[PDB]
């Protein structure tokens, strides 16, 4: 049975959210890619470079036009014209339109595509903006964090395969089944936040007990997202779990709404 | 057409040019051109960062103490490593000492860096130049087991299994969806192995794919999260509890065990799979033992890493060695001084960057990020480069060079310095590595070494794990938990004005983040990156950098099939976002 | 001493008497005495059971509610099974239907521990009883890799792995310190692997410690925890939540994914470790095709279990068929009614309670659990037993009757019903096991086959965790979510007297847990477990139970040493806190 | 070099705590029997039987007496002068005082050890009685759970073998590591507590969500133990996380403080 073809692009970024994707427990990505979807163009792994790449990239968008998935890792920069992000000679938002043209849908992955991240963060120099902000014709699911967690990446791939259909969305584009709910809202800290048992100052008493991180900038009030519920790395921590505070790295924004360290 | 010489080579732009954009299998955005002479040998090698984002400029006026999560977002293939070396920086500048504990798991998180980053490096990135998928299809399962059980010990060896391996290889070929196979260069005569190394090689290539997500689990423990790890300037924020009460809150014994786990895990991983692959690899490709020297037998860096003595920068302390060799001299290993305003500069006048005088370099305690995108005439427009001209601005990636000398950073040059250092443990296994291929020394100064270098460190990173959970635990009985320092964690305690530099061996090569303090936020933020290096256009000298270098001289089989050329790139481990920042 | 006849045993208990008190390698506690004759062959063998709780009598009082949670404590090793068998009761009493995923997660539950259960028993339990550890040692590990090879696909079989297994073991005996191996039966004549499968069988003993702690997190994901995961009457409290906000806090997309992760390589290693040991197993062994026969040819019993249509118990649904065999009538399957006073019956003559007429059986919904200590005349004192009689009362295991008749339960009843029934998958999978190991059908019929049919039913459970996997997800699909039922939750719903049977088949055969209902609370509450039935004492008409029947006319080559009583008792895989609760 | 010498005994008991010993993810329970003590009797793993069973147990106790740690499962019963559970055709409790003679510290795995558990319900036919009521004379490290956690009782041993020394524990005698919070001080659905966010009937939307269970019956307010921050099966769940109150199995007494469905 043939299986649905995904193109995945790359703007400025770091890879963060690629290499995410790779670290999924479950499925592996390694069945993802043998079983599930068809990767036909990835320039972090595909063997072809060069024309040959580029042969790849038109030959799919060509024979799958309307039916692709159209998956986004980083972002375009407006500036010096676009080339900022050079593709293949070009900038790369042309390279950004010509895949979006033909998709059925497309991934937003990370706080890069979905909203920015830290190339958008002040002042901006090379005016990197969101997908959404380009691309205004094609549904777009926004998949937010600085990377996403790795099994929420994988587990929003197997929805759409098996189920058929994009994920429901809030309001801003995001999954509700992993986004709908706040940090704080499933924080197993939250006890100590309820009775006013914070950490004051990192290896003090109260960090050596687990206490509340909110007086050392705990951003997870204020921020949607998995991470204290299903954890990273295949359930092994996450941010407040090893002891710092959540930054917010799945909102809109976070690298410009105060210092990490000051409090919501 | 001009032709000019430098550093031993005749660069000379006559002759076809050969435009391979996007390379693929590295992070980020790189575009490289040759020209080739009329027996198809590279006679002119440009390399191109094709991205910028500006993390320089970001960072000014912000808190000393977030700019390591800032700049830990310049790469998620190296992550950790510009956080470590951005805590380095400000530690410095402001005189924070950390405690030992701190010191330890931060060398915890590089060397399970290492593991992971060189690991992937080889399988997924590299691996493909070398092994020819395809051929894998034609494979004789039961001769497959008899070479996998030549080479190794590792259990996954058995007929049935290469057969189900060969199996679904077949099934995901077989309906034309071949995926990141599609279009690659199989059956080009540069592939050199049977078609059972080949289905060994690809067994190996998903066993890392699935390996390589339970090595970061270390990074998980202690920084939350892999890719994207957290820190903290004073420490590590994973504060230690064995024995009390909320010991469930902290990093336990339970955390602990979790942690030898993965060492142990890692450790087998790379000693049975990663490093006999390696040496196989090696055995069948000799001829490129001498291809792709480049600057590997005229000039290497490394800054040294791994402090084993809390706060301890210096040679006694780091376990990784620092040092520069210039002009061929590997007799006098000098060393490096990342204050010197003489030694480590970048230069701007073949990149897309603005100095008030471009034929001079700048330390980066000087240093300037003004962004100019002026490609000169590119035989297309400013947004249709066709060919870049690389007598003028051809990069976002500046160039650095140390004492004006162009540098080769990462894996083999880091292996030179220590051997020639005289480390015993280097000498010792340097020496028995090519005695087992039967070739020279001079060998090692190729592309097929650089490759033999980062399995190596793969080797000699998971060992260190071991060492540096060793010590951790040895503090916890004597009972040594302190984690972090916070005496100056308040900028009123900090110096109105301070500089500080940080500096570390990431997976490519030298690190190091420039930075200066003022009044409580970032007033310069500079940082020189290993893939910088590598990757760096000409100066004003046109003296030439250490890709361009390496694709110098180098036959191509197929002018239309870059394969040669993506051997010798994906050697050094490309990184572009880290390059450009 | 005495001598009778019954089921065409001649029972005799003059000549040497020989106890083994631990049976070690079971769950709990039990003893075993035979006597032997000159021959060394066993003419009378008694099965005590040497615990005693009461769970029966704690329920009394309880809300039924919480019932399950109190029997799940019957058994760690069968965790799980006593819960479902008590949901099931306390919803057949009230009159509770549940909806189709409540039944779906429960048969993955029950599968899920049958995988497990079966598992650990084949390597941890029985496997020493046919694997010489010791011997090991002498093995070639080429010669160990190449019949692994000729056995199985699984990936771990090279020479390397058996050398490296091989040192672990030669360290371990190294310091004198042999842990579980420790005054073993090593070397006995009885053993007959040749070293190459005692390093392959030892390996895999190991592998199988490893793995069996993967299957249970499917138990964790649906039930929080393993051992003793959670259950509700009404269906399951693992509240499902696809494609809404809040999935975070229940059975989600990444839930089901883990599950399903699970389910594959259990799969996979049942069918490629465990099922070709235990056919290495029977190619050595094959003259124990023809001991321990027992009951195993004249009587036979199955509950039936794994209903595919949620809430009907019938034929039609049941996966697992049910039914009786007596006479040896293997073309009679009869049907069970767990209702009918005449069919199960329990009787105390030879047990530790007291009746009001012990001469006769009291069918589980007149059962009364009145304890007695009283051994009578034994050799030795009633704190100082030297020999049990056997005349009088022996146990705390009750003797249940189906019909009034002995009955052997587990794996190759089952295994009988299904087959002569003519279940499909059944016929097949038996006649190419036996056309395999070159015997005929009568071979499953002993010590050996109970072993092949444990495996077998491994297989079947893995096979059955993904239908039901696949029926789950195509009721998401469909947008059926439901996991309870709760408009009879609150006990003023309830009718103010009812009673209801719960049943299944156990991983040791058919259990059945009858619950009366009075006033909200559980007025009495009487389980039969299927270690009940095997490990029986006899009635008041002489009949011998399975394990008693299984060890007679057995030959002992070494009196002193219990080799061959052990590998007929663990055959049975024993489960003694499950046969006396 | 010896490893330390280990004697595992079994009273009554449904062999819960050795199959959760079993389930180690770190160490594996293979490394800890291999390499981190000599389990030197043990009536559920071992190859001998029987008279060499006994063989065993009285070498081993003799050998080495006054250097072994005693592992205990179950409990003894005083009823029918001990007869309840037999071993060896003399009251279990005889093998219980004769392997306490002989060692350096007992651990009293699991609520059956160290408190009474299932058996000990009202109204206790057997006099089912924890090993602290019987053994006066002797360090005892009660862990309890119905079972403990696994990789809490790896944990444990692998703390005393690393810093050869027992736990420090609370007036209880359980770790103070694993056993000084409540579940309820560590839950993640403490957010919901907090806010009057309530299942109040299973499968409602509530239930769906993630809402706190003590309407349910939840009994972490009560119940000191690791499951709501070390969580089980290697992090993947524990009770309330799968929607189950917890009962309080590491509580004495548990079984007796009213339905598990009636609120604390
Ligand atoms: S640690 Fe952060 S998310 Fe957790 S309770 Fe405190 S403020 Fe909320
Ligand atoms: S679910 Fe239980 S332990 Fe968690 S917050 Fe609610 S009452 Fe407390
Ligand atoms: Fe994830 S590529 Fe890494 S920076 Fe924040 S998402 Fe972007
Ligand atoms: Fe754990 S043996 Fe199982 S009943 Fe509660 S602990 Fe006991
Ligand atoms: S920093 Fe990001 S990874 Fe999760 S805990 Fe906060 S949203
Ligand atoms: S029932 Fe027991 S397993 Fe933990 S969550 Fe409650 S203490
Ligand atoms: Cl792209
Ligand atoms: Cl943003
Ligand atoms: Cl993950
Ligand atoms: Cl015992
Ligand atoms: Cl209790
Ligand atoms: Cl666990
Ligand atoms: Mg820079
Ligand atoms: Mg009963």
């Amino acid at each position: 049975k043939p299986r649905i073809p995904v193109v995945w692009i790359h703007g400025l970024e770091c890879t963060c959210c690629t290499e995410s994707f790779i670290r999924s427990a479950h499925p592996l990505a390694k069945d993802v890619i043998l079983s599930l979807i068809s990767l036909d163009y990835d320039d972090t792994l595909m063997a072809a470079a060069g024309t040959q790449a580029e042969e790849v990239f038109e030959d799919i968008i060509t024979q799958y036009n309307g039916k692709y998935i159209l998956a986004v890792e980083g972002n375009p920069p407006l500036g010096e014209q676009g080339m900022f992000c050079i593709s293949s000679g070009r900038p790369f938002i042309e390279k950004l339109k010509r895949a979006a043209a033909g998709a059925s849908a497309i991934i937003a992955w990370g706080t890069c595509a979905s909203w920015g991240c830290v190339q958008a963060a002040r002042p901006n120099p090379t005016q990197a903006t969101p997908i959404d902000k380009v691309i205004t014709d094609k549904p777009i699911i926004k998949v937010p964090g600085c990377p996403p967690i790795p099994d929420v990446m994988s587990a929003i791939i197997t929805y759409m395969v098996t189920f058929d259909r994009l994920p429901d969305v809030d309001r801003m584009g995001r999954p509700l089944m992993f986004y709908g709910q706040r940090i704080h809202d499933k924080c197993y800290r939250r006890a100590h936040f309820d009775a006013g048992e914070f950490v004051q100052s990192w290896d003090d008493d109260a960090a050596r007990k687990g206490y509340c991180l909110y007086k050392m900038g705990c951003k997870g009030p204020t921020t949607y997202n998995a991470c204290s519920s299903t954890r990273w790395n295949d359930g092994v921590s996450f941010p407040i779990q090893s002891g710092h505070g959540c930054l917010g790295c799945a909102e809109n924004g976070f690298w410009d709404r105060g210092s990490f360290y000051s409090r919501v | 057409s001009t032709q000019y010489e430098t550093q031993g080579y005749t660069i000379n732009n006559a002759g076809r040019r050969l435009v391979v954009d996007p390379i693929t299998r590295i992070e980020g955005h790189m575009r490289c051109e040759v020209n080739i002479n009329d027996q198809n040998v590279i006679t002119n090698a440009v390399s191109c960062g094709t991205m910028f984002r500006g993390l320089e400029i970001i960072l000014q006026g912000r808190d000393p103490r977030d700019a390591w999560a800032f700049v830990e977002r310049i790469c998620g293939v190296c992550t950790g490593v510009h956080a470590l070396a951005s805590v380095y920086a400000i530690e410095d500048a402001i005189g924070i000492k950390v405690p030992d504990n701190a010191n330890i798991i931060r060398n915890i998180m590089l060397a399970t860096l290492w593991c992971h980053d060189h690991l992937v490096h080889f399988y997924q990135l590299a691996g493909m130049d070398w092994i020819d998928v395809l051929d894998a299809l034609k494979a004789d399962p039961r001769k497959t087991s008899e070479l996998a059980q030549s080479l190794s010990s590792w259990p996954k060896s058995s007929p049935g299994y290469f057969f189900d391996v060969q199996n679904r290889l077949k099934k995901f070929v077989e309906g034309g969806q071949l995926g990141i196979f599609r279009n690659g260069y199989w059956g080009h005569p540069q592939y050199k192995l049977p078609p059972e190394a080949n289905l060994m090689g690809f067994a190996h290539y998903l066993e890392a794919l699935d390996f390589q997500r339970e090595i970061v689990k270390i990074h998980a423990v202690f920084g939350g999260k892999n890719p994207h790890p957290n820190w903290i300037v004073g420490g590590m924020p994973c504060a230690i509890n064995i024995d009390e009460s909320g010991a469930v809150g902290a990093v336990n014994m339970e955390r602990l065990n979790l942690v030898q786990s993965i060492i142990t895990r890692t450790a087998d991983f790379i000693n049975n799979v990663m490093i006999p692959d390696a040496l196989a690899i090696g055995q069948f490709n000799k001829p490129w033992s001498e291809i792709g020297t480049g600057l590997s037998d005229k000039c290497v860096l490394s800054y040294g890493a791994f402090p084993d003595i809390a706060n301890d920068f210096g040679e006694k302390s780091l376990l990784m060695p620092g040092g520069a060799v210039i002009n061929g001299d590997f007799n006098n290993v000098l060393p490096v001084d990342l204050v010197d305003p003489q030694q480590v500069q970048e230069f701007v006048d073949h990149a897309w960057y603005r100095y008030p005088n471009d034929q001079v370099g700048r330390h980066p305690f000087d240093g300037i990020t003004d962004p100019w995108y002026n490609p000169g005439d590119v035989k297309g427009s400013d947004t249709n480069i066709q060919q870049l001209n690389e007598q003028e601005r051809y990069s976002w990636i500046k160039a650095p060079r140390w004492r004006g000398n162009a540098m080769e950073v990462g894996p083999l040059a880091r292996t030179l310095i220590a051997y020639h250092k005289g480390d015993a443990a280097t000498v010792e296994s340097v020496d028995r590595m090519m005695s087992a291929l039967n070739l020279p020394l001079s060998g090692i100064q190729s592309t097929l070494g650089r490759i033999l270098c980062r399995a190596h460190e793969a080797q000699w990173a998971a060992g260190k794990l071991q060492y540096f959970f060793d010590k951790l635990m040895t503090n916890l009985k004597n009972g040594n938990l302190a984690t972090a320092s916070t005496e100056k964690w308040e900028p009123a305690t900090w110096p109105t004005e301070c500089r500080g530099v940080g500096f570390t061996e990431a997976p490519r090569g030298a690190l190091g983040h420039w930075a200066a303090i003022r009044d409580g936020k970032i007033d310069l933020y500079q940082c020189v990156v290993p893939t910088t290096w590598n990757a760096s256009p000409r100066d004003p000298k046109g003296q030439i950098g250490a890709y361009e270098a390496a694709l110098m001289n180098t036959k191509m089989a197929i002018p239309e099939q870059p394969l040669e050329i993506l051997r010798t790139l994906h050697s050094f481990d490309p990184c572009l976002a880290c390059s450009t920042h």
